[PDB]
């Protein structure tokens, strides 16, 4: 049957069957392992389907299409079932791979600025929008006299206006729409954030947890789309080919380079579903930092001495933030639990971290009166005339709050004793506005040591 | 024209 013969070179045909296989033995094990993990442990939901409809599309299409779209173009070998069933199996697979693709995005937006079943809405109208499948493919049988067996090959059913027309919206529904909408919302959420870095830059020392995880995230879901847009283009771009050249352009060399293109084309199609549990990682492991993150934050307020060297150990950041720009440090300065002070400073927090107010560890535990705390900050190098927006110093919260023991060891560690606020109160106003007769006397004798010394 | 689609 010469006029159904392809005419691939066997090399050609090697190289890709070495691809393939490499293709199918790691994506098949990778999206099992990635499923199966998962079965054993919101976000999860979503990288199941992605592990599933890859797995599905490795395990099912790509044999099938070794077989009888790069070896055997002719005869089709597996039924009018297995033609169908294919391209509905494939087709739903993509759609239901793009559609969780808008919900990482749209997910993603949401938190810059019911699940369960909202998959299985995706898997349905992955159903629905892949049925047209079922209607435009079939066998038919193109050998010379009309008859011969090994012209019986799977192949458009319907004329080309019809099947322009599936493949057209096939192109809009599943490819084009869907990523654009996806780099629409990637691009946005990248913008917000933004504004958000560079407002905390203005203000803090540290930019959140939330912030930085988020914005890992939008380098994630930027190179997912980058990565479709590749490894999808070529393919789509094949397809408007087979149904936009009519019969009367489709010469001998035109005819060779497509089964050749074919190969490229699928290719990289399988090469999205291979490189999927990459993303897995990625985004797990951005999501475990968060939650370490998030649980050492707890640990420090709550005073955990053991669960902040569990977090410490297994890489959690010494140095986030809540939205205030809270780092650990602050907390357990504020919350006055000396002994993780101590472990903080240790492993390296930040000792002159300042949040949204301006206010460094050393403010919160000269205000909360923690005498250990303000020596251990200050062994460890802590600002002593460090001021927040208002321009208080740690000295002025000592002498308002009546901390005589930190306001003589903040003093001897160098405390300018006439800082003075917005309001132009010192230290030694501060301690007599409140009554802190004792205190003002120490500051004023330092007050006059200092003038002493301008006249002589 | 091809038969593959």
């Amino acid at each position: 049957n010469s006029d159904l013969d392809v005419n691939t070179d066997i090399y050609s045909k090697v190289l890709v069957t070495a691809i393939y296989l490499a293709l199918f033995v790691v994506g098949t094990v990778g999206n099992g392992v990635t499923l199966f993990t998962l079965a054993r442990k919101r976000v999860d939901y979503y990288l199941g389907s992605l592990a599933l409809s890859d797995l599905l599309i490795l395990l099912f299409a790509l044999p099938v299409e070794l077989y009888n779209f790069i070896w055997v173009h002719h005869p089709w070998a597996f039924g009018d079932a297995g033609c169908k069933g294919y391209y509905f199996l494939r087709d739903a697979c993509t759609y239901a791979t793009a559609l969780n693709v808008v919900s990482l995005s749209v997910e993603l937006y949401l938190a810059i600025c019911r699940t369960k079943k909202f998959i299985s809405a995706i898997w349905l109208a992955s159903a629905l929008l892949a049925i047209p499948m079922l209607f435009t493919m079939g066998l038919q049988n193109l050998s010379g006299d009309g008859t011969h067996p090994g012209g019986l090959v799977c192949t458009p059913i319907v004329d080309t206006a019809t099947l322009r027309v599936v493949i057209q919206l096939n192109t809009f529904m599943s490819f084009l729409f869907p990523m654009l909408v996806a780099s629409i919302l990637n691009t946005v959420a990248a913008r917000r954030l933004t504004v958000m870095v560079h407002q905390a830059a203005f203000n803090m020392t540290i930019e959140p947890g939330r912030v930085q995880a988020l914005r890992r995230g939008v380098l994630v879901l930027r190179a997912v789309v980058i990565a479709f847009v590749v490894c999808w283009l070529p393919y789509h771009v094949r397809r408007l080919m087979f149904v936009y050249i009519s019969d009367e352009q489709w010469t001998t060399a035109l005819f060779d380079f497509y089964h050749y293109f074919y190969m490229l084309s699928n290719a990289l199609f399988y090469v999205s579903s291979a490189i999927n549990p990459i993303l897995y990682n990625l985004a797990e492991d951005l999501v475990e930092d968060w939650e370490k993150a998030r649980k050492l934050l707890e640990a420090a307020r709550k005073g955990q001495d053991d669960e902040v060297r569990i977090l410490l150990a297994n890489g959690a950041d010494v140095n986030t933030a809540d939205e205030t720009g809270f780092t650990p440090l602050h907390l357990a300065a504020w919350e006055g639990h000396l002994g993780i002070v101590e472990v903080l400073l240790k492993n390296g927090a930040d000792v002159n971290a300042n949040d949204e107010r301006g206010h460094t560890p050393l403010h919160l535990a000269a205000y909360t009166g923690h005498l250990e705390i303000v020596e251990v900050l200050l062994k460890n190098g802590a600002g002593v005339n460090a001021t927040d927006v208002i321009g208080t110093a740690p000295l002025h919260l000592a002498a308002m709050w009546g901390h005589l023991e930190i306001v003589e060891v903040l003093l001897k560690n160098g405390a300018d004793v006439n800082a003075q606020d917005k309001f132009g109160k010192t230290p030694f106003d501060l301690a007599i506005d409140n009554g802190n007769e004792d205190i003002a006397e120490v500051l004023q004798k330092a007050a006059t040591r200092e003038l002493e010394v301008l006249f002589q | 024209r091809p038969y593959i689609l």
